[PDB]
């Protein structure tokens, strides 16, 4: 406690076994045979294990391009020629920038916008998703790819993923929206 | 998908490999006797029924040998010879394979059927002849006022003979389960949502008390 908050502090925990998440919260209803995916500390964000991502042999034989889109966005922008400079054994080499290298920092970014306030307030108050994605991307730019939602509507603070809803599905005030934007 | 488990796999391929071969191996030989030998004309014969065949082979490969039928055509005994050198090796190798499987098998699986009115505590942790003798005599003591309490022990583990004899002493007020506290699935067959407490027991002898913690 912080009175001078506890469970209202964010966090991501590394897992070396994926059985053990079932110890991280309470009121989950733990079940030892659901896979790691299923459990609500994964479905919420507060957990990660590797057993996630051994499918990335899959789909980098499937679609080559498909992992450097991933790459692109979870490295922040790492490319061959930034591995290549580190494989050189020197350390990473920095310094000032040309005009013409700099071009590269208007790139695109996810990040995590609120329908509490602001112009997409109007789709929190009883708007449905699809006016939304339709909305953010015509005034702003900004391509909507899921939501962050409480999971309890009322008294926790945990909120849960939701990839691509359908184009009806209803919003709330209280919704945040993954973004993928430009400035 | 039903053959689950790489020793219920291992069990049915036993069992149905050695009852095929033995039922093909007493055909062979009904075919053989019944028929009688070729360089005799087929003069020299037995009549068999495939019953009396697949009992010889029984008595045979597992090296009892009575004597009470056996074979008398030269084909019948050659592939007797056949078979003692292959099926003696069959017969000793599966039947302790098979006694091995049906062996390991958990005898203290099951729930603890909370009764009526009464009272159950769990324990759990280092669960030993040792340190359950101890617990149980001061636990259990006459100079304690009468309780009806259970002690449910839960470990994962089975008993030795000495633990084991000393569970069937407490029979009427101790009973135990394997499983692991570590099991929302074992928590639930020891009814932990219902008893009064849980005592977890720790090594005061391990060779390390930080693991042990
Ligand atoms: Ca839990
Ligand atoms: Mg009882």
């Amino acid at each position: 406690t912080f009175d001078d908050a506890g469970a209202n502090v964010p966090l991501i925990t590394e897992l070396a076994n994926d059985s053990n998440v079932q110890f991280l919260d309470q009121d989950d209803d733990d079940d030892p045979d659901t896979e790691l995916y299923m459990t609500q500390p994964f479905a919420c964000g507060t957990a990660f294990a590797v057993s996630v991502l051994d499918s990335l042999m899959s789909t980098s034989y499937f679609n080559d391009n498909a992992l450097t889109l991933i790459r692109t966005l979870i490295t922040g922008g790492a490319t061959p020629e930034l591995e290549q400079i580190l494989a050189e054994g020197a350390g990473m080499r920095g310094g000032y920038c040309s005009p013409a290298v700099l071009a590269n920092r208007d790139r695109c970014r996810v990040a995590q916008i609120s329908l509490f306030d602001g112009p997409l307030a109007q789709f929190g108050q009883g708007g449905h998703y699809g006016e939304l994605f339709v909305y953010a991307l015509r005034h702003f730019g900004i391509l909507c790819i899921g939501l962050y939602r409480f999971r309890d509507t009322n008294p926790s603070s945990k909120r849960y993923v939701i990839t691509n809803p359908p184009e009806d599905f209803p919003l709330l005030p209280t919704d945040q929206v993954y973004v993928l934007t430009y400035k | 998908n039903v053959l689950k488990t790489s020793t219920l796999i291992r069990l049915v391929q036993l069992v149905v490999s050695f009852v095929s071969l033995w039922l093909t191996a007493a055909g062979f030989l009904h075919l053989l006797e019944n028929s009688g030998d070729p360089f005799f004309d087929f003069g020299n014969a037995q009549h068999l029924t495939y019953w009396e065949c697949l009992y010889f082979l029984m008595v045979t490969m597992s090296t009892v040998g009575f004597g009470d039928i056996f074979a008398t055509t030269v084909l019948g005994r050659t592939f007797v010879v056949i078979f003692i050198m292959i099926f003696i090796g069959l017969f000793a190798s599966f039947i302790p394979e098979i006694a091995e499987i049906l062996g390991k098998r958990q005898k203290y699986g099951g729930s603890y059927k909370k009764e009526r009115g009464k009272r159950h505590v769990v324990v759990c942790g280092y669960i030993t002849f040792d340190s359950v003798s101890n617990f149980l005599k001061d636990f259990l003591h006459k100079d304690r006022e009468d309780v009806d309490v259970e002690i449910v022990f839960l470990h994962k583990g089975l008993p030795g003979l000495e633990l084991e004899g000393l569970l069937k002493r407490h029979f009427t007020q101790v009973e135990y389960f394997w499983g692991s506290v570590m099991d929302a699935n074992d928590l639930e067959r020891v009814k932990i949502q219902e008893a009064d407490a849980c005592l977890v027991l720790a090594n005061k002898y391990c060779q390390d008390p930080d693991q042990e913690d």
